[PDB]
């Protein structure tokens, strides 16, 4: 029913119809966590390597 | 990732290995003198995978041929192909290994492996971005089997986070050579468990049977054998050395193929299924090759697929043919079969076409398979190991390499664990 | 070889759909869980339609509509006639209804009551029965959850020999194209205790429900007339068929229900398909005037008719999808 | 004018990308070389169009661009290409060795060593940016570049650059054209990680554009050259009010505006059409009716799913072509007494309209006929949920047995990850249900 906010120009137009009303981590964390599972990946290697040795 | 280094170790491995080259060598355009003969691009797009250039413009395989006998290298070096491997890539002893795991592994192997990790190293330091490894050996004799898995641990060592791959071929009493070859492969089978992260399994008794029942062989030789290995190998490894986007390198392999870290042994299978020389005429519909590459016949282990349940499986469509055929084809086979599927992995079936057929067919399908039946091939081996483990018998040729039976005990209780922990997801 | 899966143990109907569709050969069942179906016969809670449709190389079905809930819940019933132009406050073939909460439509309840009071008319409703308005409210807010508040025909139809009420169970079919079959057996649910005009509390005389009668099974086995007697009475007591006096008005009110929910509720244009056996439950007052009392979403059959209408389902529901290597039902021409 | 920098990750944000760099190109007049004839302010401006291309002194027109992957042969391609010039060779980064499909090697092990590059690289074009409005990030959900170091990508430039907004291009994944086993572990893991860092994510189902690529197309088994030309198409819908004139979604921060009234919550359904085959030698023109009737069709959806069965909490319809507003209004009169459309009760039953007169460009030779006027859809209903729920049942399947966790434990990443990552999912759904019903 409502026709509103018309806005025409050169390139085209735009409007709102209605048609009923209504009723983060830091930096430091960051290097914290990929530094964190990379020694997780080298205690990993070198518990494969020690097996190795044996 | 581009590089591959390829290993082939003992008699089998070398005489597979061989084959092989002749194979992708003539699909890349590649002849005797190095020289590429081809037409198509897609030839040279990734000839970098499997081949060094070196300035000719020659291309020379990244491979290394390793034994502890020099027989069947000199057999390798004036073969068909023989001209196109590096001469420094050749590693020997003169002494064998007697089909024995202990010499191979602990005693002749040892004295042999630093000059094989020399020319791996060398080899190593011309990739821009080495992939991994992969080894061609049996599992029965003593240098491929024995020494083959020393290199792996070594290389391990080494390259930890490099991918290592197998192409192992288990022993079978149909086709053998010595009574001790159930020692050998349960002894390398508790190496490829812990250091391999992909292992094809190719049955000497699937290969066999695939020549007498079905190609109508009567006396199948190891030239026939190989015929099947060759053409399974070139299958496997077409999504790694053509242009294409699925399995198209060993770690994109290893992780839609293997769940569980230890349970990493492949069932291949191959269709049409030829004998060597004599031709076939009638291409394959694409609901043939489909129907083929799935049947127990086609396998190249010889485990009923029907008495397990697969966990991931990847197949590969060779030569010029319908895509939105082979898409509705591959869909059939598990839609009408999906009680062998497992349901707790969705999707575990992926198809890869590729445009270029091998040699002498217009239509091929490769079928590599993560089946749980697979530890039927395992329960085999671990019987005949135990047949003769209960007397001890034929023990002092591996007592007298410095072996203890503790070693023996603890290889066949892992193969049994290996055995179990398939038969723990085929009731999961 | 077509594929199903069986999500609801507790559906007679649907237990006999698959022994049949197993029973063809052409049909294999799987595990609850394997995803790989042509055909779900789903859980009656929580079925997943949002899985549907996403398995390439499968066409797959499934034995319920999402959204035909909106017919089938008494509270929603109420709400879907008031609201919708096509039913409307106007529409004659439903009793008045009203939404009641606990912690809603009470105050406009109380309204129509006090009209009923003015010219002290039939002032009897139903939720249980009571002649009292304040004795319902305080029943409502005694029990938890909501319920309705509706009109009792106080005129029901009463078959002799024995003052007896009743109601017509009509079970309907509706196929992935929204065709809509009338199975053409349906059955009346008896009273055996004679109606009682001026004592709602004598319970098992007033409501017709199959288990709550086990005075039973004494004019008709298991208090069940099917269509060929009741027609046979309707004849011989007030020379009328039952196709004039009450399948008309029958076929009228299922035709106007799932027409109405059908852009709601239709599979026609979505990536999976629907079907749903619906049971109807209707009230005939002395007049000849039917009623709908409800709409059931997951009905079951009469021991009787089980092996007609599950063959039926398959015939055309299952079939019309998956064929394989007259009719009993009527459709409603909309 | 307030410019934005688009991002590009792994094979699928980086060959979408070359599709809708290329459409951009078709719509504003710039040559492959890099030339704009119909510009007239040479080596500056700050006109529309401005906002995703800066400009040289010899007048090239450079796309606000950069495109990462951690393997070169994609980006190879983009190097070489027919618009090879437009580009400059720092926009362009590659790694070495990818992250073979796995979600904790694209986020932890390799993600590690390269953020710092690309971050940096980025730096590069906000460093000549006057008014940086934020982000357009394009990626796939399965890969473990897109998955991965996408996620870790996000939680930086929420750190560098707070103020900025981000909206996401993703691609969901299918079975159809899909290449790994694990993309419903990558999905879960990267939309947990990234939830709080997104203001406006697009998701688009290869299921979904494949279907419509074989249905309205004929293409018989589409690929990815296919699947891309129309993602760019829809794409291009969405930020033309970016890149042309016009008073509504003129600025990011318009986006979550209009289309993200819940801030978790932000994930609209697009619906597109007409998509019609220009090899069909006879096509009768669809009208402003017909065309927006199409919006309210499950099989024109960027995500199949059905919102009859949840409601809305906001629409625009984005027009191309010969549409005037008078057709708008009686279309949606009349699509409003046929159709189940539910707003939620905080909400108003309602539409944004925006229209450009310019009809949608076709790439020459392409699959897309020429067509008078066109439409996309955004709304945010509760029904894309469905393809959450989805995605949640694949990987509490895979889950429950821990197939495949040791690769993403051997890359550093803890098992607990996962059932985090899958609570926040569970709670994601849990909110879609509350909103709607
Ligand atoms: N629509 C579309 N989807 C694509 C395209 N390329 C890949 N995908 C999808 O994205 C997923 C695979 O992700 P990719 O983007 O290839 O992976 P990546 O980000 O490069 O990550 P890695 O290769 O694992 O390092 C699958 O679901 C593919 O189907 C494309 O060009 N278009
Ligand atoms: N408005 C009304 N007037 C007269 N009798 C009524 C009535 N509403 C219900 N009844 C009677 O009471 C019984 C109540 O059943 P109703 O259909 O309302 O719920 P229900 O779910 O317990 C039975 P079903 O399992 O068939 O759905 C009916 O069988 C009918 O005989
Ligand atoms: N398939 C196949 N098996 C072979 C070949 N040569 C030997 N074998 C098998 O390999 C095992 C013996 O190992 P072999 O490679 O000869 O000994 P090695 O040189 O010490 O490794 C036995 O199981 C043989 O059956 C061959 O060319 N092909
Ligand atoms: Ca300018
Ligand atoms: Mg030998
Ligand atoms: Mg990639």
């Amino acid at each position: 029913m409502e026709v509103i906010e018309l806005n025409k120009c050169t390139s085209g137009q735009s409007f709102e119809v209605i048609l009923k009303p209504p009723s983060d981590p830091s930096l430091e964390e960051i290097q914290k966590k990929l530094e964190a599972a990379e020694e997780r990946r080298k205690y990993q290697e070198a518990e494969l390597l020690k097996h190795l040795a044996e | 990732m581009r590089e591959i280094v390829h290993i082939q170790a003992g008699q089998c491995g070398n005489q597979i290995g061989a084959k092989f080259w002749e194979v992708i060598s003539d699909e890349h355009g590649i002849d005797p003198t190095g020289s590429y003969h081809g037409d198509s691009d897609l030839q040279l797009e990734r000839i970098n995978v499997y081949y060094n250039e070196a300035t000719g413009n020659k291309y020379v395989p990244r491979a290394i041929l390793v034994d502890l006998e020099p027989g069947t290298m000199d057999s390798v070096r004036s073969g068909p192909f023989g001209q196109i491997f590096r001469p420094d890539n050749f590693v020997f002893g003169q002494s064998g290994a007697g089909n024995n795991w202990a010499k191979g592994h602990y005693t002749e192997g040892a004295e042999l492996v630093d000059s094989v990790l020399d020319v791996v190293r060398k080899e190593s330091e011309s990739c821009d971005c080495l992939q991994g490894f992969q080894l061609t050996h049996s599992l029965g004799g003593g240098t491929g089997s024995g020494m083959g898995t020393l290199l792996i641990s070594k290389i391990r060592e080494e390259y930890p986070d490099r991918i290592m791959n197998t192409f192992s071929v288990m022993p079978s009493p149909k086709v053998s050579d010595t009574v001790v070859e159930p020692y050998n492969a349960t002894l390398s089978v508790h190496q490829l468990v812990e250091n391999t992260d992909e292992t094809y399994c190719i049955d000497n008794e699937a290969l066999y049977d695939i020549c007498f029942r079905t190609l109508k062989l009567t006396t199948p030789t190891y030239g026939d054998l190989n015929h099947l290995v060759s053409a399974t190998m070139s299958g496997v490894t077409t999504c790694l050395r053509f242009p294409g986007q699925l399995n198209a390198d060993l770690r994109k392999l290893a992780v839609n193929m293997v769940p569980f870290p230890r349970l990493h042994f492949f069932m291949p299978g191959f269709a049409p299924l030829t004998s060597r020389g004599s031709q076939q005429y009638r291409a394959l519909t694409v609901p043939e090759l489909t129907q083929q590459m799935f049947d127990s016949k086609n396998m190249m282990a010889a485990c009923d697929p029907r008495h397990g349940r697969y966990l991931t499986v990847a197949a590969i469509f060779r030569g010029r043919m319908s895509m939105k055929e082979v898409d509705e084809q591959m869909l059939n086979v598990q839609n009408k079969n999906s009680s062998y599927f497992v349901e707790w992995i969705p999707n575990n079936v992926k198809t890869a076409v590729c445009d270029i057929p091998p040699r002498g067919l217009k239509m091929s399908a490769t079928f590599i398979g993560n089946s749980t039946a697979i530890q039927e091939l395992f329960k085999r081996i671990s019987e005949q190991f135990t047949a003769m483990f209960r007397r001890k018998a034929f023990l002092h040729w591996y007592t007298g390499e410095g072996m203890d039976e503790m070693e023996f005990t603890e290889a066949e209780s892992n193969m049994n664990d290996l055995v179990s922990e398939y038969q723990q997801y085929q009731d999961a | 070889m077509y594929t199903f899966v069986v999500r609801d143990e507790n559906s007679s109907v649907y237990a006999e759909v698959s022994r049949l569709l197993l029973a063809t050969g052409q049909w294999k069942r799987l595990r609850k869980d394997n995803p790989r179906f042509n055909l779900m016969l789903g859980e009656r809670n929580r079925l997943p339609f949002g899985r549907l449709g996403h398995e390439p190389g499968l066409v797959q079905l499934v034995n319920y509509y999402r959204g035909a809930d909106k017919l089938c819940r008494k509270a929603s019933l109420v709400k879907l006639i008031k609201t919708s132009p096509e039913l409307s406050e106007s529409c004659t073939w439903f009793p008045e209804s009203y939404v009641i909460y606990p912690t809603d439509e009470r105050e406009v309840f109380l309204a129509a009551y006090n009209r009923r009071r003015e010219g002290r008319e039939g002032n009897v409703w139903i939720a249980l029965i009571s002649s009292e308005a304040s004795e319902l409210l305080d029943f409502i807010d005694e029990q938890g959850q909501v319920h309705v508040i509706q009109k009792y025909l106080e005129k029901p139809l009463l078959l002799e020999p024995g003052h007896r009420k009743f109601d017509i169970r009509s079970w309907v079919l509706v196929d992935h194209l929204y065709n809509i079959y009338l199975y053409r057996e349906g059955v009346l649910r008896t009273s055996s205790e004679p109606y009682n005009s001026a004592n709602f509390q004598d319970k098992t005389c007033h409501l017709t429900n199959h288990c709550i009668q086990k005075n039973y099974g004494r004019y008709e086995e298991g208090n069940e007339m099917f269509f060929e007697e009741f027609n046979q009475y309707l004849m011989d007591a007030l020379n009328t068929t039952l196709e004039n006096s009450i399948l008309l008005q029958i076929k009228h009110i299922i035709r106007s229900c799932l027409m109405c929910i059908e852009p709601a509720i239709s599979t026609k244009h979505l990536h999976y398909q629907s079907f749903q056996l619906f049971g109807f439950d209707f009230m005939v007052d002395e007049e000849l005037k039917v009623w709908l009392i409800e709409v059931n979403g997951a009905p079951a059959c009469a021991q009787k008719l089980y092996a007609e209408l599950c063959q039926g389902i398959v015939d055309v529901a299952i079939s019309s999808v998956f064929p394989l290597a007259t009719s009993i039902f009527i459709k409603l021409h909309h | 004018m307030r410019e934005c920098i688009s991002i590009h990750v792994g094979q699928a944000g980086v060959q979408i990308g070359n599709a809708c760099w290329e459409l951009y190109c078709l719509e504003h007049g710039i040559q492959p070389d890099g030339q704009m004839p119909s510009d007239k302010t040479i080596g500056g401006g700050d006109d529309s169009f401005n906002t995703f291309f800066s400009e040289t002194g010899a007048g090239k027109h450079v796309p606000r661009a950069v495109f990462v992957d951690l393997e070169p042969t994609v980006i190879d391609e983009v190097r070489t290409g027919t618009y090879r010039q437009l580009f400059h060779p720092e926009q362009l980064i590659t790694g070495k060795e990818d992250a073979a499909n796995n979600y904790a090697r694209g986020h932890y092990t390799i993600g590690k060593e390269i953020i710092d590059l690309v971050l940096d690289r980025i730096r590069k074009l906000a460093d000549q940016c006057t008014g940086l409005q934020g982000f357009l990030v394009f990626h796939s959900f399965g890969g473990g570049t897109g998955s991965g170091f996408t996620s870790l990508l996000m939680e930086r430039l929420s750190v560098d650059y707070g103020k900025k907004s981000k909206l996401e291009f993703s691609i969901y994944p299918a079975p159809q054209v899909s290449t790994a086993v694990v993309e419903p572990y990558n999905s879960i893991l990267t939309t947990h990680t990234t939830l709080e860092h997104s203001d406006c994510a697009f998701m688009v189902d290869n299921e979904a554009i494949y279907d419509i690529c074989r249905r309205n197309l004929d293409i018989e088994r589409p690929t990815y050259t296919n699947l891309n030309r129309l993602i760019s198409q829809i794409v291009s819908s969405i930020t033309a009010s970016l890149r042309f004139d016009g008073a509504l979604n003129v600025d990011l921060t318009e986006f979550q505006t209009n289309l993200v009234p819940y801030p978790r919550i932000h994930f609209p359904l697009a619906t597109y059409a007409p998509v019609i085959s220009a090899e069909k030698a006879y096509h009768e023109q669809l009208s402003v009716a017909e065309i927006t009737n199409a919006c309210f069709e499950p099989a024109n959806q960027m995500v199949k799913c059905d919102p009859r069965h949840g409601k809305y909490m906001a629409c625009c319809l984005l027009y191309r072509g010969d549409v005037v507003p008078k057709d708008v209004n009686a279309a949606i009169a009349t699509i409003k007494t046929k159709r189940s459309i539910q707003f939620v009760d905080w909400c108003p039953t309602g539409f944004k309209v925006g229209i450009n007169y310019q009809p949608p460009t076709v790439v020459p030779g392409g699959d897309l006929a020429k067509v008078q006027r066109a439409v996309c859809m955004l709304s945010n209903t509760t029904a894309i949920a469905e393809a959450w729920a989805r995605l949640d049942h694949k990987f509490d399947l895979m889950y429950a047995k821990r197939a495949f966790v040791h690769w993403y434990v051997g890359e550093g990443m803890e098992e607990g990850e996962f059932s985090e990552a899958r609570e926040d999912m569970a709670a994601l759904e849990k909110d879609y249900e509350e909103v709607g019903v």
